[PDB]
């Protein structure tokens, strides 16, 4: 196999790593020379990083010797790939850079393109050093509720990137915690959309961005540092949205999307569309063209699972270095009010409405539940627009009694609030 | 010994700075 001691690897300036750890796997990294960063988070000399289940580049900005241990890997197929396109990145942050010091608020950005482009790492990499180099804070707004930042999976969020990323994290770090720890937390603004994908609820998709969009205005409003500073806003992939991009035009207005990115190649069609559909709004000299970036690999369906149950666990317990300690709590059948969105195979259309749920041993085991900040004697028009609270495991329907074990977030009470039921399912 | 916190509201997320956080 591989090998449970130090190696010596030497990372040319100018190279990724590129590592796709699986089931288990962990790879400890100490560098002690050399600049290195994981989507543009610089890794600290002398201390130990540790990685597990996800792929990600480590990228060489200087000379570079580190060490490593890892049982699944070997100098024998270790990786280590020139990347071409990182200037594209830089010139194109510094190029944002100057939008938020001369203008009078900083920028609105879209980084819209097709399946693993590179949107997210690229709006990582932007977000990474929006504030390594004259200390902003960009609100980092994830569109794609298939991916878990920050929070839990099925959910659209915003979050101002206060100080450095947690480079060894998939979901490019965690929430807020009781006490105060190594690195700083963040606070993000959830909005909960809770279907497997877009297309299962395409106007319940749309609401979210509504609200959302609402909240980030109120905010910018608000708070200096964060208005002057940019706004980076990642999207799915234009093959999960529709053919015209009805959807894109409804961000654009309700997010005050003032420039686009679009990781496109020159015979990709789509690029012309874009320039046709968005130029209108936006102007083409706002506008911007990527060719695709260096090391994006495919990403297939069990990974992305992978990541979302990863996500769902650090929610709770957080990670390696964090240790969280959540509360299980026994509950009653009539302790709980929960409605859940309209599918396309349940309700056949799909609007903007949730409907109420009767306590099922298939309707509830494992299911993640978002709670609201609603009453729960509120009405369904006020729940499906008032802000979530955070999120609740259920670990066991007991139906022959009325009874129910639910994981808390937090050691307390049961919020006795409204609830929402999502497609999200964990089970330990 | 640490845990989770619950999310702000909408309003009071939006009087939220973060350098209470720093
Ligand atoms: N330079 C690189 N070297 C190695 N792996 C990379 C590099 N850049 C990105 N990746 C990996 O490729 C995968 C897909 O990239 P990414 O998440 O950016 O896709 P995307 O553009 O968000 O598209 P989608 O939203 O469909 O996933 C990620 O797991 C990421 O870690
Ligand atoms: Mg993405």
């Amino acid at each position: 196999t591989g090998d449970n001691e130090w190696h010596k690897l030497v990372i040319p300036k100018g190279s990724d790593w590129q590592i796709d750890l699986k089931a288990e796997g962990k790879l400890i990294v100490k560098v002690n020379s050399g600049i290195v960063e994981i989507f543009g988070t610089e890794l600290a000399v002398d201390d130990e990083y540790t990685f597990q289940n996800w792929k990600f580049p480590i990228y060489a900005v200087e000379e570079t010797e580190l060490l490593w241990k890892c049982p699944d890997l070997t100098t024998n197929t270790i990786t280590v790939k020139p990347n071409h396109t990182m200037k594209y990145i830089y010139n194109l942050h510094f190029m944002l850079e100057k939008i938020r010091m001369s203008n009078f608020e900083g920028p609105r950005v879209v980084i819209v393109g097709g399946s693993q482009t590179g949107k997210t790492s690229l709006s990582r990499t932007l977000c990474s050093y929006a504030l390594k180099f004259n200390a902003y804070q960009p609100l980092y707004i994830n569109l794609d509720p298939q991916q878990p930042i920050f929070t839990v999976p099925g959910c659209i969020s915003a979050t101002p990137i206060s100080d450095i990323l947690d480079a060894q994290l998939p979901t490019w770090g965690q929430s807020l915690t009781s006490g105060a720890t190594l690195l700083h937390n963040k606070q993000p603004m959830v909005k909960n959309f809770g279907l497997e994908r877009i297309n299962e609820n395409k106007d319940l998709y749309l609401e979210c961005i509504s609200q959302l969009g609402q909240v980030v205005g109120q905010r910018l409003h608000l708070d200096p540092q964060v208005r002057r500073s940019g706004c980076i806003v990642d999207t799915p992939s234009i093959s999960q949205l529709d053919e015209n991009l009805a959807e894109l035009h409804h961000i654009i207005e309700k997010l005050n999307v003032n420039i686009m990115l679009v990781l496109c190649s020159e015979t990709d069609p789509l690029w012309e569309k874009v320039k046709k559909t968005f130029g209108p709004e936006l102007g083409n000299n706002n506008i911007f063209f990527i060719p695709k970036l260096d090391g994006v690999s495919a990403v297939d369906d069990v990974y992305k699972r992978s990541l979302q149950r990863t996500s769902i666990r650090e929610y709770f317990y957080g990670s390696l270095d964090t240790a969280l300690s959540p509360y299980a709590i026994g509950v009653d059948y009539e302790d709980l009010t929960i409605w859940k969105p309209s599918n396309v195979f349940d309700n056949e259309v799909g609007r903007v409405e949730l409907f109420p749920v009767t306590i099922t041993p298939s309707n509830l085991q494992h299911a993640i539940i978002a709670i609201t900040f609603a009453e729960r004697r509120a009405d369904q028009a006020t729940v499906i627009k008032s802000p979530i609270l955070g999120f609740a495991l259920i670990t066991e329907v007991n139906e022959k009694r009325r009874k129910l074990r639910v994981l808390l977030p937090v050691p307390g009470r049961l919020p006795s609030k409204a609830m929402i039921l999502t497609s999200y399912r964990y089970l330990e | 010994i640490q845990s989770r916190n619950w999310y702000l509201s909408d309003s009071q997320w939006a009087a939220f700075k973060d350098d209470e956080i720093t």
